[PDB]
């Protein structure tokens, strides 16, 4: 397990591989976090998030 | 659905609901986005006229968070037939916007290969709807939800007595009595990925519901990832 395969190459969401390297990013609605691997929501409903 | 539980307050926001001339709910749907809701392709010959409901939790009472919108457009995928269930998806783009609230939010498209590497090698997903709670009986007024292992795909091939087309995939249960059925076609099957619930497939059909030896049938929506994105373009 190398990368993405190790543990989603520790991205919030979707793990790309370019070159030989971790890439995250996110979903609509969601902007990268600085650290270039959390997923932080641009408003109160971002997608996929239950409203609890 | 048939076994699982309650979707409690909140838990399912992205649930939608096709009610026909009546009132009444025939098929689910999911929440994409303010204008667009994803169901199967064969929910579009039960009800002459359709609209949509989201929000809903109860059809016997007004929880304040219900809304009805009308559809604009319905755009059904070409190569769908009755014959073999084949390509079982559809988009409905609405007249007016969804107000996303408590109970009405949008489920996450996810990419292609990262959803097949990672969503659909998970244990389970998460099914949801307003359908029968038993092969035999009437739409549960309540919705519901059901977690539903994800099962090998030649495993599922070889308990179907049709073909399950590359459009396909199987969850649920061999034997254990829990399983979607009548009235939960084209509602969701979601899979959490970090508290994230990204939509994965659409509820399709199944040789009765939870009859042992048989699984769900879902449309693999990582297959027309391409094909959903150009329809809300
Ligand atoms: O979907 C259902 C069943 N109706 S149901 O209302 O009980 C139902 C509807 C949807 C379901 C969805 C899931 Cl995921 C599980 C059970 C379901 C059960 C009865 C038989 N059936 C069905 C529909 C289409 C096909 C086609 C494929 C190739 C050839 N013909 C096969 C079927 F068995
Ligand atoms: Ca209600
Ligand atoms: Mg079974």
């Amino acid at each position: 397990r190398k990368l993405c395969s190790l543990d989603n190459g520790d991205c919030d969401q979707f793990c790309h591989e370019e070159q030989n390297s971790v890439v995250c990013s996110c979903a609509r609605g969601y902007t990268l976090a600085d650290n270039g691997k959390a997923c932080i929501p641009t408003g109160p409903y971002p997608c996929g998030k239950q409203t609890l | 659905i048939v076994g699982g539980q309650e979707c409690k307050d909140g838990e399912c926001p992205w649930q939608a609901l096709l009610i026909n001339e009546e009132n009444e709910g025939f098929c689910g749907g999911t929440i994409l986005s303010e204008f667009y809701i994803l169901t199967a392709a064969h929910c579009l010959y039960q009800a002459k006229r359709f609209k949509v409901r989201v929000g809903d939790r109860n059809t016997e009472q007004e929880e304040g968070g219900e809304a009805v919108h009308e559809v604009e457009v319905v755009i059904k995928h070409n190569r769908f037939t009755k014959e073999t269930y084949d390509f079982d998806i559809a988009v409905l783009r609405l007249k007016t916007p969804i107000t996303f609230r408590m109970n009405v939010a949008p489920a996450c498209l996810p990419e292609r290969d990262w959803a097949e590497s990672t969503l659909m090698t998970q244990k389970t997903g998460i099914v949801s709807g307003f359908g029968r709670t038993h092969e035999k009986g009437r739409q549960s007024t309540r919705l519901k939800m059901l977690e539903v292992p994800y099962v090998d795909r030649n495993s599922c091939k070889l308990s179907s007595s049709f073909i399950i087309t590359q459009n396909m995939f199987c969850a649920g249960y061999d034997t254990k009595q829990e399983d979607a059925c009548q009235g939960d076609s084209g509602g969701p099957h979601v899979t959490r990925f970090k508290d994230t619930y990204f939509v994965t497939g659409i509820v399709s059909w199944g040789e009765g519901c939870a009859r042992k030896g048989k699984y769900g049938i879902y449309t693999k929506v990582t297959a027309f990832l391409k094909w959903i994105d150009r329809s809300m373009k």
